[PDB]
Order: C-alpha cells, then structure tokens, then sequence
C-alpha cells in the first residue's frame, strides 16, 4: 500500500516500435531516448513533462551532470534517484509525496480532476457520483501533479494558485523524451527547495525554481485504498485497488510574491494572459475556435525564441471557477525574425473577426448582431487557414491578405442565400458581399 | 429488420429553430446552404407533446432514451432547396404621447420558409427487447409516434408566425441496411410554373427511389413501402412499375397498414 | 471515384491517411508520423491508446478512375408528346367518327 | 485467391468522428474516421455490447491494418446545443440550462480499407 512511484509502473508511455506500455520512472529515465509520453489530455502530458523537467533540474543540481544534446541519458542519475526512495511515497504514514497534513474538510477524490463533474457540477458527459467511483494510483499521481499549474478558484474562502488564473503555457517539442528534455533545458540561479523535500517554510520575497515550479497551493491527504471491483473513471483500466476519498485544505498565496513560470505568457501588465474561448458568441466575442493566434506576441518578444523548433502550446481556458476547454497545437518554426506590426495585428485576430460578423446593411447602432450567417462559416475558414500557422507567424510565405482568399470561396455560397433574386441589383449586392474581408486593427 | 419514415413538409415563413444570435439554424449540402432544424428540437417537440402523452418499461422510455439505448433515431431536418433567410424590421410603439414620435424600441428579427425533409428510424428488435417480449404495446407505441410525428411542430416563435402546417408526403419503408434519401436533393429544387415546391420535391424523391431500386436493391429481398398524401394529393411516381406498393389517402389507413404488416395487430 | 451531377468538378489530389507499418526492419518511424489516440480497449469505461499514423496522397485518374454517374435527372413534370401521323390515333379518330 | 480486405463507404449529409481533445462541453471532431469509431460501428453491426466488446472482439479486430482515402473533405459546421431547458438536470438536481457547441462534418465522403484475416 506504500506505492512508491520510483518502482511502481504508473506513467503511460508509447514506444517508437509501436508498442504501448505502462512503465515506472526509472525505466522512463533509462529509455527517454526511445519512448514518448502517451496521454489523451494535453494538460496531463504538459504537467507530467514539467515534473520530469523538475526531477532533471534536481538531479543536475545534486549530481552536476549537465545533459547533452542527442544523447541517450546522463548517467548516475538513476542511483541518485534511488538514494531518495523514502521521499516520493504514497499512503502508509511518514513522509508523503505532495501530501500535507490531514484535516476535517473532506471532499471526493474527483475534486482535483477538472473534467469529471463533482460538487454541484452537472453530470451530462460523464455519468458519475461522488464517493461512488474511484481512481487508480497512477491516476492519483496524475491528479496530484496538477495543482501548481492547473488549479482554479473555489467558492467563498477559497482562492487560486501561484499563477492566479491558469495562463497560456508554451514550450518546445521533439521526437522523444530525451530530445524534448535537451531542447527544453535551461538551468536557473535559485533552485530553492522542491516540494517533495517537505520543507515548505519559504517566507521569502524571491521564489526559487523548484520552490515555485512545485508550489502546491493546497494541503491534501488522500486516503487508504478500498477493496472492490470497478474501473477508474479517468482511464478505464480494470483494477481492484481503488481509492475513493481524500481530504483537502486551502493554503492561501501571499501577495507581493515574484515567481515567473518559464513556460508561460504574460500581458503588458503581467496579468497572466489566458486563452479567450467561449461557447456563446456574445456581443464582444465571435466564436472561431483555436485561440493559437493570441500568445504569439508576448512569447515571441522576450527570450522565448530559439529560432528553429516546434511549439507545443497547451491551451486551457476557464472563467472563474468553471473550466471551459483544453486543446493543443504544434507549430513548426525555423527562425526569420520579423517586425512587430504584423505580429501585433496577428495577435489581435479575435477582435478582427468580430468586426466582420457584426456589420449589418442597415442604420441601427452597435446594439445589433450583424450578419449571423458569416459566424457559421468563420470556424471552417479559420481552421483551414490554421494549417499554416508557422508561415503566418514568420510571415515568409503567408500573410493576412494571403489568407483573405479562404473566405472568398465560402462567402460566394452565403451570398446566394442572402440575396436570392435574379435581378441586376441583387447581383450587385452579391458582388459587394464577397468583398467582406477581415481588417487587422490594434 | 428496420422501419424507416421519410417525410416532406413545407412550412410557412417562420423561425422554428434559433441559435445564439437568433438566426435560423442552417447547414451545408449540395454545394449550397440549406435551412435546418436540429434533431434534438424535433425529438423534444415529439416527446413533450400533451396530446401524445395523453394518448399512450414506460412506452416513452422504451421508444426514446432515459444502459437503456433508444430504438428511435431522428436525423437533422435538411431542406430540399437553397435557404432564404429574411429580416423583418420591427418597431415598438408607445401609447403615451411625448415631445416627439419616438418608438421605444427598434430592431430586426429573422425568419425563413423552407420545405424540410425528415428522416426517422425505429429498430424493432431493440423496441421489443426493451419491453421484454411484448409486441402489441410495441405496435401501439409505434402508431402513437406515427400520429404524433405527423401532427406536431416545434414551438419556436409560434406566437408571432404561427407555422402550423401539415406534411404533404410520407413514405414508410421496411428494410435492413439503413440508407437515407438526402442524396435526392443534392441538386437543389428550383421551382417552375408547372409545379409546386412540394410537387418537385416528391418527384425528385421518386426519381431517386427509382434509380436506387434499379441499382443496389436486387432480388435478394423485396422492399415493402407505403406512400401517403392527404386524399391522394400527390402521387410518388405515377405508374412507374409500382414504385410505391400502396397509395394512401388517410393517416389512419397508413397506420393500420403498417401495423398489419409488422404484426397483423389492430 | 463516383461522380455527382455532370457539372460538378472533382478534387485533384486525394489524401490518404494510413496506419504506419514497421515491417520489423524500419523499427523507428519517420518524423512525419503523428500520434492519434484512437486505439480502443473498452467502451463503457472508454479507454484508448495512441498509434503512429502517416499521411500520403493519390492522383485521380492515374490511381483512381473517375466513375460515371447513374441514370438520373432533376424531376420535371411530363410535358407529354404530340403525334397525329400515328396510325393508332388515325384509327381512334375513325372509331370516334 | 480469397479476399483479404473489406471496404467501407462512409458518406452522409452530416458526420462527426469526435477527437480526443474535447474532454468538455466543446465536442470537437477529427478530419477522418478514427479507428475506434469504425471499430464501434463494426461491433454495433455485429450486435456486440459494450461490456462484451472489451474481452475478445476489440483485441481480435485491433490487429487489422486500416487506411482511409478522402473523396470529399467536407465543411466543419457547428451547432449550438442546449440541454435541460425548462426541465431540471442531474446533480439532487437543479433547475438550470446546460450550454454546449457541437461540431459536424457536412458533405463529406471517406473510403476505409481494413485488411486482415479472410475469415
Ligand atoms: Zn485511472
């Protein structure tokens, strides 16, 4: 029941020979040159890779073996991970991994999973009830490795994490875990105390790397396994040792604290820029999906550029204590540093489309919806343009005026419905309707 | 075996289904833009009807949904012609005179008239296993759904437009593999002075049925179908080697014929 | 490739999306191979695993021959016919007289 | 020379093969028929339930080799979708409306080749 994650097989991987597997951590570090992380949710993939990056940072700090590009594995890290077996420990009292003191605030263990509805969340897409379904230990570690990056506010008396609202997260990609680590390798100055050590008494103005990148904003104590025969309602693997409940406690974040995640995107005021997607298409927003165009200005302006590479671009969008959506998109880039006017215009594409839809042919003021039939064809044209996001951002083969032709074929079919007469005047209005191209403005 | 109902229904200018902006819901087919009614709207309007509920393990839980899987299957109501949305400019009035002839409110609403094609499917095996071998109640609820779907409409904006139309053509067929006839209206229906909107849609449906009967549906198994129009208003394929096995001029006769085929119950 | 109505044009490059095959010699997939997450195990607790998928293309005519549409038309009301020379009418008129 | 592969014609007015990245009230779709979707279609055509599919049928049929050719790409069309309007919703209960936005493929056709055992 101790369930040490260093020896137990918990991380789901895929081998490049087409063989999926569920392996441990030591095996992952040994075969990072011949495996990839296999997770359906992009959020889980990103946070797992962040945990491996944190472990690599600690291993480099305490072993002084800098990882090298195009290498299988920096040696002697596995014995050092073996010397610290007693820390990364699950249930069984003593030292516990990412697990603080137990309290009286008891919630269902599905509280820490965003997708599964609980605690007055409507259940329409996942039919579950609290304290009835359970999670396997691998999914327990997956949920535990989620607080510092993907937590949100609660009700009255409950705040958010060290990142306030969860912002955009941006980082590099490769063909395997070793190359991913080497491409995303960047040691800092102040390592700090990682949260798996236990000493969380920081009380300092400056927050270290491992202190903040593992900064859990809650105090949790998951309970003991319960015998039974069911399936975990996050992965479906048939298991008999399912845990069913936990205990939670909120640790408030002190103000006047400086900590910058070296994978995020901030606004001009450092306000944790967030993916602006919704499902209503209100007065100030028009639904177009795939919010990749927003954070490619702030990330591509301050030390986030490595010329060549692949941008991973995890996007999680929520509004207050309500998760909305999660998505991902890789973008291939080679370099070719450009100006800022086209970059700023492309970064503000959300309000350029909303001006296209909200343009009617009559004399009412802004209290109007415009032409709603354009909003139906906007997502398809946006998705078709989105195949060349790298060329759009680098502006080497793509442009705003280059992308305006994609609406030209779609707008021809809409005009036949809005002006269905066969007169000369109706043909003239159909001709003027195809000219409706989005205008970049900031 | 499977039962399939194909339906042709013209509607007066109205807005029977909206979206987040008020426009009628649309879709894309045949290279053009067609009006649409979402399937869940039709299913809800059929299910919550008071006359339907006052008519007939529960029969609605057996037919519709709540693993209880429904034998019912409602497809999106595509239109057999290019959509024609329109804007109506409304002005609110004030009964109290003022310094000027102001309105109080000014705005625009949307409406559209369309000849929709509806597709339905009932799985007989799932229906009879849902009620534990019962057959007479299965035929009773099939007939109840037939009358309800023939005499119902969505309630969207019906206090202002009142599109209480009735269907002008029903085709009930029995076969195994599920195929819908939306491919008939790949070419949008264009009106001529010598026909109606409903007449041309029914004729194109007849042409597609004739072409597919000359093709895939060989002599492996005969296909039994019944065609209904009120008082024999529209024929589906006049003569044409009896494309439709029967021509019906009353809803009760079609319901009785389908019931007598499926079980011989009355 | 089966054609719709006679005026309708056809796509010129048809993309094929096919599963990557190792062959037990090329044990490592190319870099263009992308992971999709649609290998199922169960359905009630739905569980999926990834798989390496590649994308190639085909040229119509060289690889796939364009099939011809079946005998069909847009329905038009019957405009009847006209013929008096016809002998059957030439005898029907005699019967009437 | 007995046959060794089966061909599927997947063409309809509206189509939606959902993608892995939905996970929420934004029900997305993929550009091509997924392997799990066509496997579920096959299992539904063979009358195998969800519980019965996970023991033998899916491991047996997962060894086939699958390829999809695009005949018509289609157009991605969305749909505003409300649930529980005028009626309560599960979880006790609440008098509330659930908003969602679904995605379909319109006017698309695919050919699926599934090579495997002749039997
Ligand atoms: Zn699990």
């Amino acid at each position: 029941v101790m369930y040490n994650l260093l020896c137990d097989n918990w991380v789901n991987v895929v081998y490049l020979s087409g063989k999926p597997d569920r392996i441990s951590l030591v095996q992952t570090l040994k075969d990072a040159h011949c495996l990839q992380l296999a997770y359906s949710n992009p959020m889980d993939r990103f946070t797992v890779f962040r945990f491996l990056l944190a472990l690599g940072y600690w291993c480099f700090a305490n072993t002084n073996v800098e990882p090298e590009p195009d290498k299988p594995l920096p040696v002697s890290w596995i014995p050092w991970l073996e010397e610290n077996k007693e820390y990364f420990e699950l249930f069984g009292d003593g030292k516990r991994f990412f697990q603080a003191d137990p309290s009286s605030r008891i919630r269902a263990i599905t509280d820490l999973i965003h997708e599964i509805p609980t605690a007055h969340n409507l259940c329409h897409f996942k039919h579950v009830t609290d304290y009835i379904d359970g999670l396997c230990e691998a999914c327990c570690i997956k949920g535990l490795l989620r607080l510092p990056v993907f937590t949100t506010v609660g009700g009255r008396g409950i705040g958010a994490g060290i990142n306030n609202t969860p912002p955009f997260y941006l980082l590099w990609h490769a063909n395997d875990l070793a190359g991913m680590l080497a491409q995303n390798w960047q040691p800092w100055d102040n390592m700090g105390i990682p949260a798996w050590l236990g000493s969380f008494q920081k009380e300092s103005r400056e927050v270290g790397l491992l202190a903040g990148m593992t900064w859990l904003p809650r105090k949790v104590y998951l309970h003991d396994p319960v015998p039974g025969q069911a399936a975990c309602c996050s992965c479906g693997l048939p298991s008999e040792a399912l845990v069913y409940s936990c205990s939670i406690e909120v640790e408030p974040v002190p103000k006047g604290l400086e900590w910058k995640d070296p994978h995020g995107v901030y606004t001009d005021q450092g306000k944790s820029l967030q993916s602006k997607i919704k499902l209503m298409s209100n007065d100030r927003y028009t639904f177009a999906d795939r919010d990749w165009y927003s954070p490619l200005f702030s990330y591509l302006h301050a030390e986030g550029n490595s010329r060549q590479g692949k941008l991973w671009l995890v996007g999680f969008a929520s509004d207050k204590a309500k998760s909305i959506d999660i998505w991902d998109k890789i973008i291939e880039l080679e370099g070719t540093d450009t100006n800022d006017e086209l970059l700023a215009q492309l970064a503000n594409r959300a309000t350029a489309l909303n001006a296209m839809r909200k343009k009617p042919l009559r004399g009412d003021f802004k209290k109007s919806v415009g032409t709603p039939q354009i909003a139906d064809i906007i997502p398809h044209a946006e998705n078709r343009i989105a195949i060349n996001a790298g060329k759009m951002t680098e502006n080497r083969g793509y442009s705003w005026q280059d992308a305006d032709t994609e609406y030209g074929e779609l707008l021809t079919k809409v005009a036949y419905s809005l002006e269905p007469a066969q007169t000369v005047d109706a043909r003239l209005k159909r001709g003027n309707f195809i000219s409706r191209k989005p205008w970049p403005i900031i | 075996m499977l039962i399939e109902i194909h339906m042709i229904q013209n509607h007066s200018p109205a807005n029977l289904n909206r979206d987040d902006l008020g426009a009628p819901k649309t879709c894309y087919f045949g290279g053009v833009l067609r009006s649409r009614i979402s399937s869940q709207c039709i299913k809800r309007s059929i299910r919550t009807s008071n006359d339907f509920k006052a008519l007939l393990l529960a029969p609605d839980i057996a037919l519709c949904g709540r693993t209880v899987e429904a034998a019912l299957q409602v497809a999106h109501a595509i239109s057999t012609h290019i959509a024609r949305p329109e804007i109506d400019y409304f002005v609110a009035a004030d009964d109290v005179p003022g310094e000027d002839a102001g309105a109080g409110h000014i705005g625009e609403s949307m409406f559209a008239s369309a000849c929709f094609y509806k597709y339905f499917s009932i799985d007989w095996e799932q229906l009879v296993k849902n009620l534990k071998g019962d057959t007479n109640l299965a035929a009773h609820t099939v007939g109840a759904f037939l009358l309800a779907a023939a005499k119902t409409n969505p309630s969207g904006k019906q206090n202002s437009f009142a599109a209480h139309n009735y269907p002008d053509g029903i085709l009930v067929e029995f076969k195994n593999s599920p195929i819908s006839y939306a491919n008939a209206f790949v070419r949008p229906v264009s009106v001529v002075k010598e026909s109606d909107l409903v007449e041309q849609s029914i004729g194109q449906l007849s042409n597609y049925v004739n072409d597919i009967r000359l093709g895939y549906y060989d002599e492996q198994s005969p296909v039994i179908g019944f065609w209904f129009s009120p008082n024999n208003r529209y024929p589906l394929g006049y003569k044409h080697s009896k494309l439709a096995s029967r021509n019906i001029g009353n809803l009760n006769e079609l319901v009785g014929a389908v019931l007598d085929y499926i079980g011989g119950f009355k | 490739l089966q054609k719709r109505w006679h005026n309708e044009p056809l796509p010129q490059i048809l993309p094929c999306v096919m599963d990557w095959i190792p062959g037990y010699d090329g044990e490592h997939a190319p870099d263009d191979a992308e992971i999709h997450y649609d290998l199922p195990v169960s359905f009630q607790p739905p569980r999926h695993l990834p798989r390496f998928v590649i994308r190639r293309e085909l040229v119509v005519g060289e690889d796939v021959q364009v099939s011809r549409e079946t005998g069909t038309s847009v329905w038009r009301p019957k405009g009847t016919r006209a013929d008096y020379n016809n002998s059957e009418y030439k005898k029907v008129r005699a019967e009437r007289l | 020379a007995p046959p060794n592969t089966l061909f599927l014609r997947l063409e309809g007015a509206l189509q939606s093969w959902g993608s892995n990245e939905a996970k929420f009230a934004l029900r997305r779709t993929a550009d091509a028929p997924t392997k799990s979707g066509v496997l579920g279609l096959l299992c539904a055509a063979m009358g195998i339930g969800r519980a019965e599919a996970a023991d033998s049928w899916l491991p047996k049929l997962a060894n086939l080799r699958m390829g999809v050719r695009i005949d018509r790409p289609g157009i991605r069309w969305w749909d505003f979708h409300t649930v529980g309007a005028g009626q309560r919703m599960r979880m006790k209960t609440r008098a509330e409306t659930l908003l969602s936005r679904r995605e379909y493929l319109a006017d698309a056709s695919f050919l699926v080749a599934l090579q495997g055992e002749p039997e």
